[PDB]
RNA sequence: CUAAGAAAUUCACGGCGGGCUUGAUGUCCGCGUCUACCUGAUUCACUGCCGUAUAGGCAG
């Protein structure tokens, strides 16, 4: 009957490291191994109430009384030095093999059928499109996020590390490569071939990704913010806390992974957003809305179940979406 | 349970986000069960192909860093979390708190078999290194040291030296390699001795109270502090049986249907962090599995230490 | 076969108004630092000549 597995899990393929942030001057990007790190500092901010009022605080006397109480906060801030205009973001990326193999799965017939489905996908077209989109997300500085917004020029340098040295080196102009269009380029095709060979291999392929963004002299950079629950403590806390590994501002690994996963342009809604991160039930945290709802037949679980159990193979784009979810991983399976 | 013919020093491994939730009652460094399971996975993946056996692990913790913060006005600590993806209806999911930490460790793997004579030591050490370079140690990825000043090579040393002086020099140089760190050992005998001392101090005292007393900072009036022999962390010592051993197909929603499943619960023991110079041989730091499936007691420990 | 497997914290912010720290003061008596050594190991790979020569020889 080929019942679906009660416990299903997939290992996270294509896992990056923390994006270390460092600062320097442009046209010295080559000798950037000794660039000083960007440090997270402390500063005091005094604001004023600017949020919406609930029709009972709109009395002028209460508003003036609440303004007369100073609103003080302590925030973590990260800045470029007052003589450095370039932010260097460096992280390491492992492209693991055994991409379609589940990490944990109950039913052995479901094992054979799922591995047969992945084998059909890989010998039909393989990871050609998926690794193309991942290499595009590497080539443009999507992992900088807000650091990519107002940069004069962004250059991404990607090096293949085989044993301890650069086997093959890439250099891209991130602002020329779009954040929503996946064209074809020769160096991009070479990077896609390397990533696809890593996904189809039995070991791993190591890449280091170094992006230089010309933010501005002494401007304010944006490391990943840390999620800390207040938990109803009586003392006032610092409102903003930035992430750092060793006295050096950094971006979270899952933030970089979410940036790399932004390849899904096949969701049923219109591509006004463009690509979105590959997730089950197509959730977008910034938009607060989950595309690929299960009421439509385009969510990951129903597509996978139709593909592997009832042999209802979806469209090629939906097959790419399902295999991209397999790259992403996750804990699956009903009770 | 056995004497290794050689020691395999996995070099400084940068572990990114390790599970800082070691046990239901302890936090911080990951459980030794994670390291023993990682070594067993190394044996299951590459150890069989090399005709060797990888049993025993030495944990040194060259660097530790947990993603924690201390709220203002509180002396305790909280764990920094991650923003999970939204639900299918666009709302924030319920937060499940997990602790994630940064490690830098080097592992001493006990090697015994015929592949040591069948293959060169550098070759098997290397192949184990690039096998471990695509794995996980405590739920976190392993950073493989690309484009730094110089990577640390893997080094396998046979314990059967040509002489006692040569063996002693090799042990001291291997200790010098993993110097900025602290070896992790288990202190079950010390915990029992302290429990007997506590029982002579006052009766009906359980070993939980002895374990708590050996880790807390005690203040005594004339105001002094009761000194501790070492670092004396509380560590999970294994798993104890909580249910009769079920057949592989009895338990619904198991990991597989080929392995028996038994419900367990954590066993908490005593551990110590100490400098590697204070051990007679580096093979005394190796952590081994001790299952004994008849009575439960699915334990990991480091025997032959003292 | 690792309390296994999975994860975007994030948008915005004026901390400043002002101020006499001054009064007085003994550091101090005493003291054995000795003894004994190869800097030098080829430690000046130097000056000139024949030859276009960095190729290669020769002179004290």
């Amino acid at each position: 009957i080929l019942s679906t597995a009660s416990v299903l899990a997939f290992e996270r393929k294509l896992d990056p490291s923390d994006a270390l942030m460092s600062a320097g001057a442009w046209a010295q990007r080559d000798a950037s191994q000794e660039w000083p790190a960007v440090t997270v500092r402390e500063k005091s901010v005094r604001g004023t109430i600017s949020n919406r009022l609930k029709t009972k605080d709109r009395d002028p006397a209460k508003l003036d009384a609440s303004i007369q109480s100073p609103n003080l906060q302590t925030v973590d801030v990260a800045n470029l030095p007052s003589d450095a205009d370039t932010l260097k973001v460096r992280f390491t990326l492992r492209v693991l093999g055994g991409a379609g193999t589940p990490s944990a799965c109950n039913d052995a017939a479901y094992r054979d059928k799922l591995l047969q489905t992945v084998a059909t996908y890989v010998n039909d077209q393989g990871f050609a499109e998926l690794a193309r989109r991942y290499a595009h997300n590497l080539a443009n500085a999507r992992f900088l996020w807000r650091n990519r917004v107002g940069a004069e020029a962004v250059e991404v340098r990607i090096n293949h590390i085989r044993q301890g040295e650069v086997a093959r080196a890439w250099r891209f102009d991130a602002l020329a490569i779009g954040l929503r269009d996946f064209k074809a380029d020769a160096e991009l095709d070479a990077l896609a071939e390397l990533i696809a060979s890593g996904l189809s291999g039995s070991g791993h392929v190591l890449l280091e990704v170094v992006a230089f963004a010309r933010i501005g002299d002494g401007q304010e950079v944006f490391p990943s913010q840390e999620l800390i629950l207040d938990k109803g403590d009586k003392k006032g806390q610092k409102s903003k806390t930035l992430y750092s590994v060793r006295d050096a501002a950094a971006i979270h690994s899952q933030k970089i992974g979410n940036a790399l996963r932004t390849i899904d342009t096949w969701y049923p809604d219109e591509d006004g957003l463009g690509p979105i991160a590959v997730e089950p039930y197509g959730s977008v945290t910034s938009q607060g809305k989950a595309y690929r709802q299960p009421k439509q037949k385009l969510d990951f679980y129903t597509l996978l179940d139709n593909w592997v159990l009832r042999d209802e193979a979806p469209a090629v784009e939906q097959q790419h979406y399902v295999i991209a979810n397999l790259i992403r991983g996750g804990v699956f399976g009903e009770a | 349970v056995t004497d290794p013919e050689a020691l395999l020093l996995l070099p400084r491994l940068s572990i990114q986000n390790a599970n800082a939730i070691s046990s239901p009652l302890t936090w911080g460094f990951p459980s030794p069960g994670a390291f023993t399971g990682f070594v067993h996975a190394l044996q299951r993946r590459v150890g069989i192909s090399l005709d060797i056996e990888l049993d025993g692990v030495g944990i040194v913790c060259h660097r530790f860093e947990a993603q924690i913060s201390q709220p203002a006005g509180k002396r305790t600590k909280v764990f920094n979390l991650t923003r999970n993806p939204l639900n299918r209806d666009g709302s924030t999911a319920a937060i499940v708190e997990e602790g994630r930490a940064h490690l830098e460790v080097s592992l001493l793997l006990g090697v015994h078999g015929d592949g040591l004579d069948d293959h060169p030591a550098q070759e098997i050490a290397r192949q184990v290194q690039e096998q471990a370079g695509a794995m996980r140690l405590a739920g976190g990825s392993i950073l493989p040291w690309c484009n730094e000043r110089f990577p640390a090579p893997n080094a396998e040393l046979l314990m059967l030296g040509g002489s006692d002086e040569q063996r002693r020099k090799n042990q001291r140089r291997l200790t010098r390699r993993l110097l900025p760190g602290f070896a992790l050992v288990s202190r079950e005998a010390l915990l029992q001795q302290h429990l007997e001392t506590l029982r002579t101090t006052l009766p009906e005292a359980t070993t939980l109270d002895a374990l708590l007393d050996l880790c807390r900072i005690n203040f005594e009036p004339p105001w002094q502090v009761r000194d501790k022999p070492g670092w004396l962390v509380p560590i999970p010592a294994g798993y104890n049986a909580l249910s009769p051993l079920y057949l592989p197909g009895e338990v619904r929603n198991a990991r597989d249907r080929e392995t028996p499943l038994r419900f367990v619960e954590n066993l908490f023991g005593l551990g110590e962090w100490l400098s590697p110079h204070r051990v007679a041989a580096l093979s005394d730091l190796l952590w081994y599995h001790h299952a004994e499936p008849d009575k439960g007691l699915y334990r990991w420990s480091t025997p032959r230490f003292v």
